[PDB]
């Protein structure tokens, strides 16, 4: 309860809102800091923030890439701070991390078709931050409301593989947490490499959605020039396995896919016309690249 | 390439001042696997060394200075810092840092104020006539003093607390005479 000692600080006081703008500048300097992470935004001045940023992107000439933390579970709320502060930085895309919650819960009751809506990134791409869990989620913290682990994978390849946000992978997740419940989260890392690696290297081009489906729906890339052998087709499903055809683009016609993640063993071959039928194994999730 | 975030930190980590150094050791692992920029928690002095940081006591104290009883943070030094930075720019990561600015904790002494009480529902309502409290708003850093800045905190650079340390009391104050 030393919380309860705190003070809260008032930036209607010129030399209050002076002086934090001072210290970011300094700390930015001292540390040579590429960009912020703006803790509990939701009960500061919203003026304040937006001109704090500005202000320290002035000073520094840096871009400093800033995503701020307003916790609430409301696309409304997030999308009126996003015009308060004029979209001069992003926000956790706290809906979606709820909804990965959700369906983790429910097992295989939940509408996978709802995740592509009522989220930051569904709406504002290039202002979310998405991620799975992070360390007020975790097992016995102030928000509690873990993504549970055989639907953490799942979670990942959605944030990490698909075209919108800036996915944010949590260090708890890939070495588990240390705390003392019987709930911690183990280190999913063997489970999460294969992901960022398809993000890293096949994760390029146009995105075809499949989300038709109560349980099983997936999405595929048609992969970039750019980058050599991109290009992917991601499965992921609730409850039940099963298949879906999905366009790869007719530029990766005749090629041999494999599930990058090993949960399956079938390659997959792209048809004349681009077309692939993938599988997936039930409560699993599967990411084919070539 | 794909922008790819990691927050580099978890809420029961070990209070062993060494995350730094991970952090630091973590650099070729982090790059081949596409992470680009990495978030880091609370870099300044908290109440105690194993705050995880969002206590913030002192913004310019990034494990410097001896205060709270220490002079590492949970995490390190500010020199571990600053070497775990390098590492992460040589490989072309980007660390983003920790801002907590909506309060400050473990003020080093307390001062008699006067507040009202409010609703602890509608957090505006006042339910209560002005009266004296002392209330932990002074902040000095008698360990940093006035190195690297000499602005000094007092209860008019806030708007309450939920703790009257002269009766140990637990309500929600709203400091009176312009705070």
């Amino acid at each position: 309860y030393d919380y309860l000692m705190y003070a809260d600080i008032d930036y209607d006081h010129p030399d209050v809102a002076a002086e934090i703008k001072r210290w970011g500048t300094w700390y930015a300097n001292e540390l040579q800091l590429d960009g912020f992470r703006l803790d509990a935004v939701k009960h500061i001045k919203f003026s304040f923030l937006r001109d704090w940023v500005n202000h320290v992107r002035e000073k520094t000439g840096k871009e400093m890439f800033t995503v701020a933390e307003y916790w609430q579970n409301d696309l409304g709320a997030l999308e009126n701070y996003l015009n308060k502060t004029n979209f001069n930085h992003s926000v956790f895309d706290v809906p979606l991390h709820y909804q990965f919650h959700a369906a983790s819960t429910q097992g295989g009751g939940y509408d996978m078709r709802k995740l592509l809506n009522s989220t930051v990134v569904s709406k504002h791409p290039l202002k979310a931050v998405t991620f799975v869990d992070n360390h007020d989620t975790q097992p016995g913290q102030s928000l509690e409301s873990t993504v549970q682990t055989w639907f953490k994978p799942l979670a990942y390849a959605f944030i990490l593989t698909r075209e919108s946000g800036y996915p944010q992978v949590f260090y708890g997740d890939m070495y588990g947490t240390k705390g003392d419940s019987q709930r911690e989260i183990p280190a999913l890392k063997h489970k999460i490499e294969p992901i960022l690696k398809a993000r890293k290297q096949y994760a390029y081009g146009a995105q075809h959605d499949y989300f038709d489906h109560h349980d099983i729906v997936g999405w595929t890339r048609e992969g970039d020039s750019s980058v050599a052998n991109s290009g992917l087709a991601a499965l992921i499903t609730d409850g039940p396995g099963g298949a879906k055809r999905m366009y790869v683009g007719r530029q990766n016609a005749g090629e041999t896919w494999h599930d990058i993640t090993g949960n399956r063993s079938e390659p997959v071959v792209i048809n004349s016309e681009g077309w692939g039928e993938f599988h997936v194994n039930g409560g699993s999730v599967s990411i084919y690249v070539q | 390439l794909n922008g790819t975030l990691m927050q580099y930190f978890e809420w029961y980590m070990p209070n062993d001042g060494q995350h730094w150094k991970r952090l630091q050791n973590d650099s070729a692992y982090l790059a081949e696997h596409g992470i680009t920029a990495v978030w880091i928690p609370p870099a300044y002095k908290g109440t105690s060394q194993a705050d995880v940081g969002y206590g913030a006591y002192d913004l310019y104290d990034l494990g410097e200075f001896h205060q709270k009883g220490t002079v590492r943070t949970k995490y390190g030094t500010k020199g571990e810092l600053q070497s775990a930075i390098k590492s992460l720019h040589s490989r072309d990561i980007n660390v983003y840092g920790d801002v907590v600015i909506n309060h400050k904790g473990g003020a080093d002494a307390t001062e008699d104020v006067t507040a009202v009480e409010v609703d602890p529902a509608d957090r505006n309502r006042v339910i209560s006539g002005e009266h004296l409290i002392k209330a932990w708003t002074h902040f000095h850093f008698p360990g940093r003093g006035s190195t690297y800045s000499d602005f000094k905190w007092h209860w008019y650079h806030f708007d309450g607390t939920d703790w009257d340390e002269s009766r140990k009391l637990n309500r929600i104050y709203k400091f009176q005479g312009k705070a």
